[PDB]
RNA sequence: UAACUGAACGUGGGCGAAUGUCGACACUAGUGGGCCAUUUUUGGUAAGCAGAACUGGCGAUGCGGGAUGAACCGAACGCGGGGUUAAGGUGCCGGAGUGGACGCUCAUCAGACACCACAAAAGGCGUUAGUACAUCUUGACAGCAGGACGGUGGCCAUGGAAGUCGGAAUCCGCUAAGGACUGUGUAACAACUCACCUGCCGAAUGUACUAGCCCUGAAAAUGGAUGGCGCUCAAGCGU
RNA sequence: GGGAUGGCUUGUGGCGGCCAAGCGUUCAUAGCGACGUCGCUUUGAUCCUUCGAUGUCGGCUCUUCCUAUCAUACCGAAGCAGAAUUCGGUAAGCGUUGGAUUGUACCCACUAAUAGGGAACGAGCUGGGUUUAGACCGUCGUGAGACAGGUUAGUUUUACCCUACUGAUGAACUCGUCGCAAUGGUAAUUCAGCUUAGUACGAGAGGAACCGCUGAUUCAGAUAAUUGGUUUUU
């Protein structure tokens, strides 16, 4: 069945100034600035209401009425990272060889730089870059932890799982070796 | 439509009550109507509601009716060309959200009185304000949080440190004790679980609820009650201030 | 299957001494010409009673045109179709203009989407809905209804298949 | 197993012994408790192959009961 | 074809027949230089479970496992002196079994 | 025959369905227990297969199409010209349509010559069209916030066993509803959770089958084959 | 004179009886049947039960291919504490040995491992099947002789042709110098030691790993300063 017409919406808030051209979405907010191509899903964009953005598909099948909800979602998560931002929260746990962390910001590439050493008392010093626009710092309230921010979810989430993948331990029992650096809290800075 | 969700069969004793159980309240509130002079209508919103069992009980009695609002509401009679007796669908424009009746052969005063000094203190839910703030002390975590003082608690569960994890408190286990930071208590703060006026979530209050600390009360509030002597519905306190439906 | 016309066939059986006037029976049947309808008629009137082509004759064909060809309407139709399993129901629903229409669209759409011959297919009966309420099927539910108006997004336009070689590339948006 | 009463194939296929499908075998039936009406123990019965040896690695048989 | 004497018994015996002619047998194989006469004619075919109770009694899910149920050990012995008497015999028996074994770079092939 | 009463054979007279349109000798041959196939029939096998009857073809035979070819389809043949087709084809090789209408399918070596085998009542949280049954403004499916109780720590057993190591029963009350319990967990408890019910919401869903297309449903060994390129609202499939 | 089964096959037995989703079946209520299940086919024993070549396979040199993976690389699961592993997955890049036994296919050792096959088995050389003519023994035959057999000795002997392959020249475009790179091939492999560290882990016995460093096995391409070998330096 080839559905006639589908819609979504949705909302923006005041602060909020989106500018949609080809299906280039670029979401302004006092925290950033995002954009994002979405020229490979076959989506009309119109303003159906002042603050309101609408989404259509025309003769499309089921499918590509599903695709809405997936540009709605991501839509959404720009606007909520341009507003508010995203937060991950990350603790490093360690049984006999206390975990080094250190933080930098690698200037001529703009970003930031996590180094960890003493894993397992594991002589290699393992690097990992993050992408641009994740401040990452050593959290001073709590014992442990780094604190991952941005504007961008797939960043800030994609660097934090970053962080989890390089420390895996190998050919060893993981129910008895209980270390690493795990993802504990997921939220929003604001 | 090959791709769906697989629908898990439950191999279990209860099923689906379905329309019988409809029909049964329906008989039930179509009968205890000629046995009663007065019909309550109480409202109890946001509530926990596990201390209507005592209610039931201490009103011996009494008869409690707490289903469905609509489903009550069609077996007193929402129109006056359905209601069983006279008045009762002006006694069905009070029963809307969590609400539920009372058919009493005793004085309205003295239920009244009776629902008015009834006080329990209760588990918070959801979207209540909270009317303090709580913090777990860092160090050693007991049952309570700090509640009593920790010479007098026992130490908390080891089972219950993932379901901590999973709800924000940053534990871990040192040797078998659940803790925040170090055993002794350092380089961390206090856990806060809530601070006064904020709206609790439900994250919050199943904390509040894991370390059995009540920032709620059990209170019933009688919006009116119809009598069938005179034919007429009498409006409490609350049912002014109640939206009505 | 192809271009059809219905036809009403009225048959009967030869008279004999025992019955001087035999009863009619007339049907309603799509065919391509008179004589693909008159076959029709005999495997039908085969397949119900005691009477067949070297028994019986043929009293009238006469053509039924359509009442209104220029009004859009709504068809229900009823059907069995044989398969590998056996026979099957099914009930499906055109917005056409004409019963012979709806009946092509039918037998197209059954080719295509069971890969049913024009053998297999028996049909049943073919209704018009008075009422948009009687519509039941959700792709004639969205045609039927209020104020439908829809763009063509990615028109390929027309261009001879005799001009190979065009100076422009062409635009999909009128 | 006591004789090979007849392979109805050929009977010098019999007179060697062969054990085929349908062959009717004779068998020790001592262990089945089998009495006449007076006592005296049956030792001595007919049973017929009902398998293929050659293919099974086994002989098979159903007792003539 | 079909045939009634399929379904007879085609060699019968006596008890007290059977009893003497396996007697008389076993009596004939006690002398090894006595041989017998046309043995292909004579009837020699006539002449020629702890573990499953216990399993049966208690199964291998009931002794040992997450669904075992056995609480009460299979012992030799009834009273403390027996209990040190079997251990001083199982001791000694050990003692004697090692020094058996001791009296009685790789070997070449 | 009792009988010109009959039986044959003569004398004389009068007067027939459609469609198509040879016989007897003489002399001389070659072949007379071949192959394949449709239909019918008799026996079987694990599967193969073995036989008979009729008909057609081949051996004896070219031509057009199956890319190719003993058995397939069309069609039978003097030398030429013009016209029209059969079977098969019209994206290029290749003469003829990137023809028209409606749909289906995206395949990690699809499909375009299949019927046989693998192979099954086979496995698919791929995608469509239907059938039956059921729920649903007296609020369906999914979620979120809560309840999930008392006799009772039911009986036996076990060092301990409180719904959740076991065996057997599995009832009643309060009910809106809650199993002598679906799992996690404890030494045993505790605690969490599920079945079930209520509050918010807002209109269509759930189960099992059927029919299409698609994936898997077993493969060896030089580098290769819808004939080749290549083809994805097809140059694939059905009409 | 005439000749010289194949889109087969693979991992899960047969016979006999129950049970059962379903298929069939309502004027006959039979018959098949997936998933299962039950009977026949030593308390870690015994070593005192090896059960018929008519059909032939081996070996040397050397190349390539397949994956149905023995090892190396990566990954998932298991009371997988560590070490050693076991089961499974992607993967053929790279290796997969040296010997004993002929009164007639299994043992031993090294190693990371000693994986399985095809291109033959639907005119290279060399040992058995195997068998021309000589001879002996055994069985059979009156005999010539034959064989249930056993033993010994015993004649096929190209290449200069075409193609393929490996290398080497070459006409035409004046001769020569310096280049580019379409296409074809392609290469590395495994183990050990030092440090980590007697550390993590562990009751103990024991006992890792990443980064870093140094060698060695197999393979490949060169080279002759040195050391052996070679001597028509006659």
């Amino acid at each position: 069945m080839r559905y006639i017409h589908s819609e979504e919406t949705i909302p923006v808030p005041e602060n909020v100034k989106v500018s949609i051209k080809s299906r280039l979405v670029t979401v302004e907010g006092p925290r950033g600035k995002l954009q994002k191509d979405l020229s490979h899903i076959a989506v009309n964009f119109s303003v159906v209401k002042k603050g309101v953005i609408g989404l259509e598909i025309h003769h499309g099948s089921r499918k590509d009425v599903a695709a809405l909800r997936t540009v709605r979602t991501i839509i959404n998560n720009m606007i909520i990272g341009v507003t508010k931002g995203f937060k991950y929260k990350m603790r490093y746990v360690y049984a006999h060889f206390p975990i080094n962390v250190n933080v930098e910001k690698n200037a001529e590439t703009g970003c930031y730089e996590v180094e960890i050493r003493n894993f397992i008392g594991e002589k290699i010093v393992r690097k990992v870059v993050m992408a641009p626009g994740v401040e990452v710092e050593i959290s001073k309230a709590q014992k442990d932890e780094l604190i991952l921010s941005g504007n961008s979810l797939e960043a800030v989430s994609q660097s934090a799982a970053d962080i989890q993948q390089i420390c895996k331990v190998r050919n060893k029992d993981i129910r008895k070796f209980l270390d690493g650096i795990y993802v504990s809290e997921k939220g929003n800075i604001v | 439509p090959k791709s769906k969700r697989a629908r898990v069969y439950h191999l279990t004793q209860v099923n689906k009550k379905g329309r019988e159980a409809k029909e049964r309240l329906f008989s039930n509130i179509r009968e205890t109507i000629p046995k009663y002079q007065h019909c309550f209508v109480f409202s109890v919103d946001n509530m926990r509601n596990n201390y209507l069992k005592d209610v039931r009980h201490e009103l011996n009695d009494c008869r409690i009716f707490f289903g469905k609002t609509k489903l009550m509401a069609r077996a007193l009679g929402t129109t006056p060309e359905e209601e069983q007796a006279d008045g009762l669908h002006r006694l069905t424009r009070y029963l809307t959200g969590t609400v539920g009746l009372l058919f009493t052969n005793r004085d309205p005063a003295d239920i009244e009185s009776y629902f008015s000094n009834l006080s329990q203190v209760d588990f918070a839910r959801a979207g209540t304000v909270a009317p303090r703030t709580v913090t777990v002390p860092p160090g050693i975590v007991y049952s309570t949080g700090g509640e009593v003082p920790p010479e007098h608690d026992v130490p908390v569960s080891h089972t219950l440190e993932p379901e901590l994890r999973r709800l924000g408190m940053p534990v871990r286990m040192i040797k078998g004790k659940v803790c925040l930071g170090d055993e002794k208590g350092e380089a961390s703060e206090g856990y806060t679980i809530c601070k006064e006026g904020e709206v609790l979530d439900s994250r919050q209050t199943r904390l509040l609820k894991l370390f059995s600390i009540c920032l709620s009360e059990f209170k019933v509030s009688l919006l009116g009650y119809w009598s069938s002597a005179s034919g007429e519905v009498t409006e409490l306190e609350a049912g002014k201030t109640r939206p009505k439906r | 299957m192809g271009r059809l016309q219905e036809y009403q066939v009225i048959g009967r059986h030869l008279p004999t001494e025992a019955n001087p006037n035999p009863a009619l029976y007339r049907m309603r049947i799509f065919a391509p010409n008179e004589v693909v309808a008159k076959s029709r008629f005999w495997y039908f009137l085969r397949g119900l009673k005691k009477v067949k082509k070297a028994t019986g004759e043929i009293v009238s064909v006469n053509v039924i045109s359509e009442k209104h060809p220029l009004k859009v309407k709504n068809f229900g139709i009823w059907l069995r179709y044989d398969s590998r399993s056996g026979t099957h129901n099914m009930y499906k629903e055109y917005r056409e203009t004409s019963r012979v229409a709806a009946v092509e669209a039918m037998y197209a759409d059954m080719a295509a989407r069971h890969r049913a011959r024009f053998r297999s297919i028996h049909i049943l009966k073919v209704v018009e809905l008075e009422k948009t309420e009687d519509v039941k099927r959700p792709y004639i539910k969205q045609l039927v209804a209020k104020n439908l108006s829809f763009p063509l997004p990615h028109r390929v336009p027309k261009i001879s298949t005799k001009k190979i070689f065009s100076a422009k590339r062409p635009s999909t948006f009128s | 197993i006591l004789s090979v009463k007849k392979n109805p194939s050929n009977p010098l296929y019999t007179q060697l012994g062969v054990l085929t499908k349908g062959t009717i075998i004779e068998v020790n039936v001592s262990d089945l408790g089998i009495v006449t009406a007076s006592g005296k123990i049956a030792w001595g019965r007919y049973a017929q192959i009902t398998n293929n040896p050659e293919n099974d690695g086994c002989v098979n048989a159903v007792l003539l009961v | 074809e079909p045939n009634r004497k399929w379904f007879t018994n085609t060699r019968v015996i006596s008890q007290d027949t059977l009893q003497s002619f396996r007697e008389a047998m076993a009596e004939k194989q006690k002398d090894p230089y006595t041989v017998l006469l046309k043995s292909n004619k004579l009837p020699m075919s006539l002449i020629r479970h702890q573990a499953k109770m216990t399993i049966e009694r208690e199964p291998f899910s009931e002794t040992f496992g997450p669904k075992a149920q056995r609480k009460r050990p299979k012992l030799s012995f009834n009273t403390v002196d027996e209990l040190a008497g079997y251990s001083e015999q199982s001791l000694d028996s050990y003692h004697a079994r090692l020094e058996e074994k001791k009296l009685l770079s790789v070997a070449t092939a």
